[PDB]
């Protein structure tokens, strides 16, 4: 979905 | 001139492009349900003008060479994490899955090339989707894969791409769209957050995708995330062709409880769920009576690890649609983790939408730094909590 997340 | 990650930071920002578009303003609260503007009965026939030296080109993804050019554009220029450490690495065969579902149109695979070299430097796509939003079902498109080459950024090429795909969708009689992004734009209908479940914690920590929890050793971290070798749910097996109708039935009934969902035909269910190795995995629960009562699914989307001498890629699974009627959702997702570990994934990602908050903390997911904002184009409706979003994009 056009959002690259990684853990905070 | 730069993007925003938070709603308070975005409220001090100016949106020169999005102020011109039929979307609600970031500041106003939406009290109604319906289109922002009436449908147009005359549509611009000519493509929007690109800056000098660039040309439109519709990409035939059935041509292996052209598909590979798109793979390379995305591999080198698509979305990164906010620290510029990882980049999506959609595979060619995944791209074909995501871009040629039932009803796909060639003009909706909208490329930009340099005239002289033919180098592909821009892309945007639309695919058709029937969308249920509160009490309205409507034909829309889903926009995805908006990408501008790094060397062409900050030159107002993205607004031209958006207007050109809008025009091409208008020509087919469609006036609403759904899309997602990690940045805040006018105006989110829902705000979701990615969570991450470590499967290979040693690799994830070495590449600094993850970090050691406060007062936790690596040994402890390995034991914490250890999973069984095989799933536990009786009768769990891969989806087969004979399961297409019941998977469609289960999904359709399950999605009624949310406020933003797809409405899939049986052919769309076949496309989005029938297993394809290294693209989409779907497992059904066939019980002691031979009835399919549940299913889990997740898609394959690795990332490039930028500038790393040894580890070049991270294999990630993304939670797709998980439907439970007889098996607890917690057990279903536990088995999804076991299956992903078995298939070599390094991490399992899931959003906090649908009922996912009921299992995220229990199954040792950790919260991510990325929001996933959901948006509708030319549709006014009140925002909703993440738990009411029932739509997952590729
Ligand atoms: C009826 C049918 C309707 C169909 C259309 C429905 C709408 C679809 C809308 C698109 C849905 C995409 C959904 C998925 O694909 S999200 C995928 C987004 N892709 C990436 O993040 C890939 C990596 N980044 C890039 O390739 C570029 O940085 C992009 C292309 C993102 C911007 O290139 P660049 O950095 O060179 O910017 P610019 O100078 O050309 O132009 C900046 C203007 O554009 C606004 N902007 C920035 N990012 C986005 C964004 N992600 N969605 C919408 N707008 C965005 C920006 O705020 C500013 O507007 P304003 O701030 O002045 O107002």
């Amino acid at each position: 979905g056009a959002s690259f997340s990684k853990p905070r | 001139q730069g993007p925003a990650k938070t709603m308070e930071e975005a409220s001090k920002r100016s949106y020169q492009f999005w102020d011109t578009q039929p979307v609600p303003k970031l500041g106003e609260v939406v009290n109604t349900h319906g289109p922002v503007e009436p449908d147009k009965d005359n549509i611009r026939q000519e493509p929007y003008t690109l800056p000098q030296g660039f040309t439109w080109d519709a990409l035939d993804l059935g041509d292996r060479g052209v598909l590979k050019e798109l793979y390379t554009l995305l591999n080198e220029n698509y979305v990164e994490d906010d620290d510029n450490m990882f980049r999506f690495d959609y595979s060619p065969e995944f791209l074909l899955w995501a871009l040629r579902p039932p009803g796909w149109l060639p003009q909706w695979h909208c490329g930009v090339r340099v005239v002289s070299s033919r180098k592909l430097v821009g892309f945007i796509s639309a695919i058709p989707a029937n969308i249920h939003i509160y009490d309205t079902e409507k034909k829309m498109v889903e926009i995805n894969f908006l990408c501008v080459h790094k060397k062409l950024r900050s030159k107002r090429v993205a607004p031209v791409l958006i207007r050109e795909i809008t025009r091409r969708v208008h020509l087919e009689g469609i006036f609403q769209a759904v899309y997602t992004a990690g940045v805040v734009l006018p105006k989110p209908v829902g705000t979701c957050r990615y969570w991450h479940r470590s499967l290979n914690p040693r690799k994830l920590i070495e590449v600094k995708f993850s970090h050691l929890s406060r007062n936790m050793t690596m040994q402890r971290t390995m034991k914490l995330y250890r999973l069984p070798e095989t799933p536990k749910t009786a009768g769990l097996r891969p989806m087969e062709t004979k399961d297409i109708p019941v998977v469609h039935q289960l999904l359709t009934r399950y999605l009624k409880q949310f406020h933003l969902t797809p409405v899939m035909s049986q052919e769309e269910v076949e496309h989005w769920f029938y297993p394809q190795e290294n693209i989409i995995d779907t497992f059904v629960v066939e019980n002691a009576n031979g009835e399919v009562t549940d299913f889990l699914s997740f898609y394959t989307l690795p990332s490039t690890i930028m500038n790393h001498p040894t580890h070049k890629s991270l294999k990630a699974a993304y939670s797709f649609y998980n439907v439970h009627t007889q098996t607890p959702l917690l057990d279903l997702m536990s088995d999804a983790l076991v299956l992903a570990k078995m298939k070599g994934f390094d991490v399992f990602n899931a959003l906090d939408l649908m009922e996912n908050k009921t299992f995220l903390e229990k199954l040792k997911f950790g919260i991510g730094d990325g929001n996933l904002q959901y948006y509708l184009y030319n549709w006014k409706c009140p925002s909703m909590g993440a738990e009411k979003v029932g739509l997952v994009l590729q």
